[PDB]
């Protein structure tokens, strides 16, 4: 078996690339903005039916390292594929090179799983994007990478992937600059929170919020606070 | 067709997948690169899409080794592959030789690379169904020939080339340097054909936050130009503007 | 036998012509009498040149180059 | 298409269709001409450029001191004749100490295509080489068909326009069969072979390339100011 | 639709493919007759002879698997070589890991099983070849299992194949009617093989040559056959009864 | 329909695929086989396509292991490939057996191989018919073996195109002899129907190459029929057809 489930297209492209775009949108919507001392991945939470039970059901953003966060965006299964995997690469750099991965590194291995079922036969792409962060030891800068589903990667101050990413990207034009951005952990989460607020909406229940600062910190905010900085923003 | 086989001879004679893989070159954000015996210059465009892109760590200007430098333009995917078995071949010839690596030789084992279409031709392992969709400016110095460039194809094929201008905008990129290539430009007025090529290919305003310059030089090595350098060189060609 | 109708150079050998076509038929030889007398008007010469016969070979095939080469 | 995106599937015309496609591979692609005397065989190439910034591409590959081939087709589907055919050569020498026979390098290469045909999702290599070489029954100059088919000529020609200098070949046939021991005519007479292999491609000295193989003669490749002293 | 292309099931219950394979046999156009005997099971079978230029002690549908079961062979002789190859393989194997020659019975079910996954792969066509197995056993006495394309095999007093089989279907049929018992009681194995020879001419309405036939005999705890000298003393035997 | 590959089967009991690939050794070079007494005598036609080819240089007559002469028509690389695949066959026998392999054995050993791509689809037909034979200790014997892998003992045997003239003509040497003729006797048999078998390629012109292994010739082995002995056949069979 090899028989491609990939396969190059009349317009040089390959037909899965562009099918797992689609599946990248139709997914739930991330939103990251970094100070100059957090990162912050804010993320679009299903969880409209009720009688669901919030708490025990599985997050959109999952810690790989005790400072770098990984959030996501298209299927929801083949996500936690990824998240098991990125577990090991965590413990091989620390294996073999030791101490923990660096932002950097993790960013190139989820996209080596992805350029993996780009070029081989017998396997497809995954529909998944995601918005990787955090520190890497001994630094205080913020790292803000993207991948996308094709095994290709991004740097940013501020991205957004998801469904009407475009909406709060034009919202982050007229708030955020690359120049200078948000000197407070505070005022990088209530932009977050803000931006959300517009698609999302639909209070602290379906709006979520981690924040991870340098050096080994990963700090989660629970739904009490999001919902007080949501009032906040509201009456302003 | 002759599209659902990743090895078929199509009814003109030749891969039609192929094709389709020189024109997913068209689909690349430029790289231009001028050879002179001075030092080779490769510049790319990186492509910014909003003032939300960190477009100054990315870049389409890549290190293979000290010696020998790379630009890549077309689907970006597949040039991962590329470039990390690039990586891997230059150190092991170091390994085996204690020596530095041809530039020719370098290219040449980076295309046995980009033959691998097939899942069931010849004896050696297929690793792909089809075949890459990335073409490379491998720039280098080596010490028996020089300063060198090299173009190399995702069908398994390579040129040396004394400029070539790979991406979306290559045949508007090509004319000019038909007219534009002499034997008797230096490392420095080189370094300015670059940005006068891409300015017009360039979509946007030409500046240091979405256009990348490289040297390779003999006794710098590689050294990637910062954006401080890359900013006053564009200032310059615009007073070489304002003498027309 | 198209030759027989229309005036043409004495300097023309149908054997040099014969080395430079390969794999033709009759009605491109066809295109190559009548193909020689277009390049003769447009020079301006009442006669029709010897090398008008040779260069109708290549103007007219039945296409115009041998077809894109990219690694061949 | 019926039996044209299979390379599995006859053919109510008893062919593959494939094998004919890769044919026109040779059509697309350069030209070279090979001419043979018993004491000497002869490749001469017309190496091709992409445009004027290009250079030209190499269509001759050593394959040892006494054996070298020539493209004419695809040249991705060169690279895998070539090393295949490089191994079993330092094979010979190695395991044999023999040095590799023209004639059954060419029969191991005919089948080595010919179970990539017989698979599915392989094809037969596009490439026609002309191999030359001078071992132990003198020289030889073999025709390498994209099915696997090799034939022994004294003097033969694939490319575009290839049939014109084949027409010239046997013209001088036995001419330049009983010239033997100079190594300088047999070249000129390849010169003109492939000069009815123009379309005003012309030829200069950065084109053309040529290798000879003899008697006494190394298999070496001259070009530069080596192909001068021919034309 | 592919379901007469690979070998997946049809919404009327049967495999297309497999029914295909029973539509070769017949296109050869080899018939056998096989009969139970009192202390031999006979067959007899065609010989086509079609040219001056095919030898005819060459051309064989009679294989001798072990050194008592003979195996007459009905379709293609393609597919007869691979069958008869593999049959041998396996009796040589039941012999050699079991210390005993394989009894006719079981070999009739291990080539009906590897038939069956033949039918079950759909890049392995199945073979499309009939096989008739006779022996004399002394666990099962004289014996026929006829096996198929299918996997199918079931135990026989006699056996026909080919194209008009069904016409010595009838013949052997009131014979049996008129004994009352499954077998022909007849001591001398010549004789047995005379009478397998009157009911073919019966149904085929054709006289036979010595090169028109191919005989095998198994006896007790031996398989042979007749050479052409042999067959024609049997054909003139007809005359005399 | 039916000929998509070779695991469709037909309700007519036939493929079709299969009876295309036997079209493709109907346009072969014409070969022929003629079982002798003492042995057997192939021959073939060469043709020259060109004089720019070098004569008695490019063999269709590969030898297996000393005694087995192999010469056939169709596709001439998957003939060379059957071929490869029968030495290594060979070789495994008198590895194993301490003796060369007979000529019924190394039949049935390729007839498996042949009638293996007719039921896979992973690996392609053959287009070649083979005629192969020789010498060993049970007689001579000569095959003929179709790309169905089907074979059958011969008293003469033909294939390629020119078949027509050929076949026609071994009815009357049976009819000569139905006792057969020398091993002599039949390298002027053997070149003579190549030359009537010109009739049906006399577009072109030919080379003859013959060969022969024979127990009274060259004692059971397969060597070449070379000099003037290959020569004094052709002036034989040049003047029957003049």
């Amino acid at each position: 078996y090899d028989r491609a489930l990939s396969i190059f297209s009349p317009d040089g492209h390959i037909f899965q690339v562009e099918y797992a775009l689609e599946a990248v949108k139709r997914g739930t919507c991330a939103v990251g903005v970094k100070g100059k001392n957090c990162v912050v991945l804010g993320c679009e939470r299903r969880s409209t039916l009720k009688l669901q039970d919030t708490r025990i059901t599985p997050s959109k953003v999952s810690k790989i390292d005790s400072h770098v966060v990984l959030s996501f965006s298209g299927l929801n299964a083949d996500s936690r594929i990824l998240i098991e995997k990125a577990r090991v690469e965590a413990q091989s750099h620390r294996l073999t090179l030791e101490d923990p991965v660096t932002v950097e590194y993790l960013t190139r291995y989820v996209a080596g799983v992805q350029q993996r079922y780009t070029q081989s036969g017998g396997v497809r792409p995954f529909g998944v994007s995601t918005l990787i962060a955090g520190f890497d030891p001994r630094d205080d800068e913020p790292k803000l990478y993207q991948t996308e589903p094709s095994g290709i990667y991004s740097s940013w101050s501020a991205q957004t992937i998801g469904r009407n990413s475009k909406t709060v990207r034009e919202f982050l034009e007229k708030n955020y600059d690359r120049k200078e951005p948000p000197a407070t952990v505070e005022e990088c989460v209530k932009l977050t929170v803000r931006s959300l607020l517009e698609v999302v909406q639909t209070g602290a229940k379906n709006i979520e919020i981690t924040v991870v600062k340098p050096d080994s910190d990963i700090v989660a905010l629970s739904s009490e606070e999001i919902n007080q900085y949501v009032t906040q923003i509201e009456q302003e | 067709e002759y599209d659902r086989g990743v090895s078929t001879f199509s009814p003109e004679g030749r891969l039609f997948q192929v094709e389709y893989s020189l024109e997913a070159i068209k689909l690349g954000s430029t790289a231009i690169g001028i050879a002179t015996k001075e030092g080779v210059v490769l510049g790319v465009e990186k492509r910014a899409t909003s003032p939300l892109l960190e477009s100054d760590s990315i870049e389409k200007i890549v290190e293979i080794d000290r010696h020998i430098g790379c630009a890549m333009s077309g689907l970006t995917a597949d040039a991962r592959s590329m470039i990390e078995h690039a990586r891997t071949a230059a150190v092991t010839h170091n390994l085996y030789y204690d020596e530095d690596i041809n530039v020719e030789s370098l290219t040449q084992s980076v295309c046995d690379l980009a033959l691998r279409f097939g899942e069931g031709a010849s004896g050696e392992e297929r690793l792909m169904s089809r075949p890459f969709g990335v073409a490379l400016l491998i720039a280098g110095h080596d010490a028996d020939d020089g300063y060198q460039l090299f173009h190399a194809e995702p069908s398994g094929t390579f040129y040396r080339y004394n400029a070539k201008a790979i991406g979306s905008g290559s045949e508007g990129a090509q004319a000019e340097l038909l007219n534009e290539w002499h034997s008797s430009l230096t490392l420095k007025e080189a370094e300015l054909l670059v940005l006068k090529i891409l300015k017009q290919v360039m979509e946007e305003k030409l500046d240091e936050n979405n256009a990348q310059l490289s040297c390779i030089t003999k006794q710098d090595g590689f050294k990637i130009y910062d954006n401080e350098k890359t900013a006053e060189l564009i200032k310059e060609l615009k007073e070489k503007e304002a003498a027309e | 036998i198209h030759s027989r109708k229309m005036t043409t150079d004495d300097d023309i050998n149908w054997q040099e012509l014969a080395r430079s076509t390969d794999e033709f038929n009759g009605a491109q030889l066809k295109a190559v009498t009548v193909e020689a007398g277009m390049i003769a008007l447009r020079n301006g010469q009442s006669s029709v040149k010897h090398e008008d016969f040779v260069e109708g070979i290549s103007e007219v095939q039945a296409r115009k180059s041998k077809s894109v080469s990219f690694y061949a | 298409n019926n039996y044209d995106g299979d390379t599995v599937t006859f053919s109510p015309t008893g062919r593959l269709f494939q094998v004919e496609y890769a044919l026109e591979a040779i059509k697309q692609g350069s030209v070279t001409v090979g001419l043979r005397s018993n004491t000497h065989a002869v490749l001469v190439a017309l190496k091709r450029n992409a445009d004027e910034l290009s250079s030209y591409q190499k269509k001759i590959i050593k394959c040892d001191e006494h054996m070298g081939l020539s493209l004419a087709g695809l040249a991705p589907d060169a690279r895998v004749l070539s090393n295949y055919l490089r191994q079993q050569c330092n094979y010979s020498s190695l395991v044999f100490n023999r040095k590799l026979a023209v004639e059954r390098a060419g029969h191991l290469l005919c089948d080595k295509a010919q179970k990539n045909t017989q698979s599915y999702g392989g094809r037969p290599y596009g490439v026609g080489l002309l191999i030359i070489g001078y071992d132990k029954s003198g020289a030889h100059l073999l025709e390498f068909q994209p099915s696997g088919n090799v034939t022994e000529l004294y003097g033969t020609a694939i490319g575009a326009r290839s049939q014109g200098a084949k027409t010239y070949l046997e013209r001088t046939l036995d001419t330049f069969i009983k010239i033997d021991g100079n190594p300088d005519e047999l070249i000129k007479a390849g010169v003109e072979a492939i000069s009815q292999s123009l379309r005003d491609e012309s030829l200069t000295v950065d084109n053309l390339s040529i290798a000879i193989v003899g008697k006494d003669t190394p298999f070496t490749i001259y070009d530069g100011e080596a192909v001068a002293k021919y034309i | 639709g592919y379901d007469r292309h690979i070998t997946i099931f049809s919404p009327e219950g049967r495999l297309y493919q497999v029914e295909y394979a029973f539509k070769a046999t017949n296109q050869t156009n080899i018939n056998s007759l096989a009969v139970r005997g009192k202390d031999c099971t006979v067959v007899i079978s065609q010989k086509k002879v079609p040219d001056k230029l095919l030898d005819p002690t060459t051309v064989s549908y009679i294989f001798c698997i072990s050194r008592t079961i003979g195996m007459v062979v009905n379709g293609p002789i393609p597919d007869a070589r691979n069958a008869a190859l593999r049959a041998k393989a396996e009796a040589a194997e039941f012999r050699y890991k079991y210390g005993y020659d394989m009894p006719c019975d079981v070999l009739a079910k291990r080539m009906a099983n590897l038939s069956q996954i033949y039918t079950q792969r759909a890049y392995m066509r199945p073979l499309g070849v009939i096989l008739t197995f006779v022996s004399v056993d002394e666990e099962l006495g004289p014996s026929i299992y006829k096996t198929d394309p299918a996997g199918y095999y079931v135990g026989y007093k006699a056996t026909a194949t080919g194209p008009k089989q069904q016409e010595i279907t009838t013949n052997l049929e009131n014979h049996f009617k008129k004994s009352k018992i499954d077998h022909i009681n007849e001591e001398s194995w010549e004789k047995v093989v005379e009478f397998a020879i009157t009911h073919m001419i019966d149904a085929l309405g054709t006289e036979f040559s010595k090169n028109d036939l191919e005989v095998g005999v198994a006896t007790k705890d031996k398989f042979f056959t007749l050479s052409a000298e042999n067959i024609e003393e049997r054909l003139v035997a007809i005359a005399e009864q | 329909g039916y000929d998509l590959s070779n695991s469709v089967f037909s309700p007519d009991g036939r493929n079709f695929q299969v009876e295309y690939a036997v079209k493709a050794v109907e346009n072969g070079t014409t070969s022929i086989g003629i079982k002798c007494n003492d042995g057997v005598v192939f021959a073939v036609e060469k043709l020259i396509t060109s004089k720019l080819l070098v004569p008695q240089k490019n063999v269709k007559i590969q030898v297996v292991d000393r005694h087995i002469g192999c010469v056939y028509s169709g596709l001439i690389p998957d003939g060379r490939h059957l071929v490869n695949r029968g030495r290594e066959e060979a070789a495994s026998f008198k590895k194993l057996y301490k003796t060369p392999i007979p000529i019924p054995a190394f039949a049935d050993r390729l007839g498996q191989y042949v009638q293996a791509h007719t039921l896979y689809n992973s690996v392609r037909p053959f287009g070649v018919s083979t005629i192969f034979g020789g010498v060993d200790k049970n007689g001579a014997h000569l095959y003929m073996l179709e790309p169905s892998g089907s074979y059958w003992g011969y008293k003469g045997a033909a294939t390629g195109k020119g078949r027509q003239s050929a076949k026609a003509e071994l009815e009357k040497l049976v009819d000569h002899h139905p006792e057969g003729l020398s091993a002599r006797e039949a390298v002027k048999q053997a070149a003579k129907i190549i030359y009537l078998a010109h009739e049906d390629n006399k577009e072109k012109d030919f080379e003859l190459e013959i060969s022969w292994c024979s127990l009274s010739e060259t004692n059971g082995l397969h060597k070449f029929v070379k000099g003037d002995l290959l020569q004094e056949a052709i002036d034989f069979a040049q003047k029957e057809i003049n």
